[PDB]
């Protein structure tokens, strides 16, 4: 009832693109060994566990998550926290799912769509491939997504629209990946994405292998599904369910913009 | 101006939501990480620790609930010139609530273990919906001195008003119910949220580097363990109102 204590330094996994985990290459801890994205293993291994140190370092087995440099494309590696340049070891994990390096202003990124890829720092574009979620439990969050009036988001091939909520329908089960993508349980290769980065674009299905800023979303405290890059939210076209169309639109706060994760 | 009220006789997905938002707005002490938070207990004087809410069945039948502004808990209800406080209620509740009515004590506390115990039925088996709510108000407004039934009806009301205000998930479930014109029982995820309100509140407020200091475990429809550790985890959006724990800064 006074002030929260922040001396707690938790150790957790960091999931991202396609539900993979931030892994320390072949459990090799030699200064410079690159950091990559690997299958989150069944066991909670040290090379995939990180400690959110109070000085803003993210350590694994005593070494520091570090960027080779401050330029777009520079990869990130494991490195002795004392031997390294201090600025290259600091990271801010924002509430948006962005891991940013203060000194460079660049953000943790997974540019390769293939497991094993090395992580790098890049200009921040709030793309699916730059979205992360701390936590040992790195699995996608499966759940229903309820819009207004007894209506739930349903997958229809490569299209998505509303239908009366029915827990028996698999087409209404969604998988929200640690990278911010909302995927249809029946085909995790599909991802809800806007067609265009403009007001009015409809949300459709597209191959997640792209990992665009249009395939990343945050379930905001105001009940909306929000897109960082576009600064807009999922909205039921002119509050008319029959139009079988969910589009991008600026925040109004109306019922047709309210959603709820019904897991 | 006037106390928050819910006219069930003309309830709609819209009127119900308007009702809940007004209650949340009234209970909001501030905001932490964009999430509304109940007022800090060591900040409110006892004369301002309670608020009333009215639930009407018709233009001549309604009851009022007494709610502690500090924890969003229902501490009592009023029916006619009588009022009933949970056995668990502190001296201040009857001192500032229901003044003017004959006040009485209930033989059970306002927690779910006791309520379930006296209702001979757990939450998971008690139906929720518009027809249950209205049945309950009419039952409480009368005087049928049946504790088993009073506890059961109070379990209905607490979740449709109190939990509904705390969770965007609950109010959402109540709305599909109205739209569906079909009763429903809480699934294991609804109970998970009810049973985890306090630690979730503690988690959020202790957040550092977008991470909770200690994980918070939630249970879903399939009864699977969903272990949350991030302030930006989608499940956190189910929280509409937090219990106050600490102000972040240091
Ligand atoms: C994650 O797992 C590690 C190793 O099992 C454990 O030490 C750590 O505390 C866990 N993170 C939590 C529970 O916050
Ligand atoms: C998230 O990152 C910071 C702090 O959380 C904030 O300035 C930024 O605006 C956020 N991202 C958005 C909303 O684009």
């Amino acid at each position: 009832s006074k002030i929260c204590s922040s001396h707690y330094e938790p150790t957790v996994r960091i999931g991202g693109r396609d539900g993979l985990c931030v892994d320390v290459s072949d459990n090799a801890y030699n200064n410079g060994n690159p950091i990559i994205l690997w299958k989150c293993k069944d066991q909670l291994e040290v090379n995939q566990l990180w400690t959110l140190k109070s000085d803003k370092t993210i350590r694994s087995k005593g070494k520091c998550l570090t960027t080779y440099g401050y330029a777009p494309g520079n990869y990130v590696m494991i490195y002795d926290c004392s031997s390294a340049v201090a600025e290259a070891t600091y990271w801010d994990i924002w509430d948006n799912g962005t891991i940013i390096n203060p000194k460079s202003g660049l953000v943790l990124s997974a540019e390769s769509s293939s497991m094993g890829g090395t992580l790098t720092v890049q200009k921040n574009d709030y793309r699916m491939r730059q979205g992360w979620r701390t936590g040992n439990d790195t699995s996608p969050f499966v759940t229903s997504i309820a819009g207004f009036f007894k209506l739930c988001m349903e997958a229809h091939g490569n299209s998505m629209w509303l239908d009366v909520c029915d827990i028996t329908k698999e087409e209404q089960q969604w998988a929200v990946y640690p990278d911010g993508s909302i995927r249809p349980v029946q085909n995790t290769n599909n991802c809800l994405t806007c067609e265009e980065h403009k007001q009015g674009a409809t949300i459709v299905m597209m191959g997640c292998s792209n990992a665009w800023a249009s395939q990343r979303w945050v379930f905001k405290s105001d009940g909306t599904i929000y897109n960082l890059y576009d600064d807009m939210v999922m909205d039921v076209k002119s509050s008319d369910p029959s139009l079988k169309q969910i589009i991008l639109w600026p925040y109004t706060g109306n019922a047709n913009q309210m959603w709820a994760t019904l897991f | 101006q006037d106390p928050i009220k819910f006219t069930t006789g003309s309830a709609t997905p819209a009127s119900y939501n308007q009702f809940i938002d007004a209650l949340r707005e009234r209970l909001t002490g501030g905001l932490i990480y964009g999430i509304p938070v109940l007022r800090d207990p060591s900040t409110v004087e006892k004369p301002n620790q309670y608020v009333t809410v009215e639930l009407s069945y018709s233009d001549t039948v309604s009851i009022q609930l007494g709610i502690d502004l500090t924890n969003a808990y229902v501490v009592a209800y009023r029916a006619g010139s009588e009022s009933f406080f949970f056995r668990n209620a502190p001296a201040s509740a009857s001192t500032y609530l229901f003044t003017g009515t004959q006040q009485y004590s209930l033989p059970f506390d306002g927690n779910y273990d006791d309520l379930e115990k006296w209702a001979h039925q757990s939450r998971q088996r008690i139906s929720l919906g518009l027809e249950a709510l209205r049945q309950g108000i009419k039952f409480l407004r009368s005087g049928a001195s049946d504790d088993e039934e009073i506890a059961r009806t109070l379990i209905v009301i607490i979740q449709m008003v109190a939990e509904a205000a705390r969770f965007r998930y609950v109010s959402k479930l109540v709305v599909i119910s109205l739209s569906n014109r079909a009763a429903f029982q809480p699934d294991p995820s609804m109970l998970s949220l009810e049973n985890t309100w306090e630690p979730l509140s503690r988690a959020v407020q202790h957040t550092v580097q977008d991470t909770f200091p200690q994980n918070v475990t939630l249970i879903n429809v399939r009864q699977e363990r969903v272990v949350v550790s991030s302030l930006s985890h989608p499940s956190v959006s189910a929280l509409a109102l937090m219990l106050f724990v600490c102000n972040p800064l240091n």
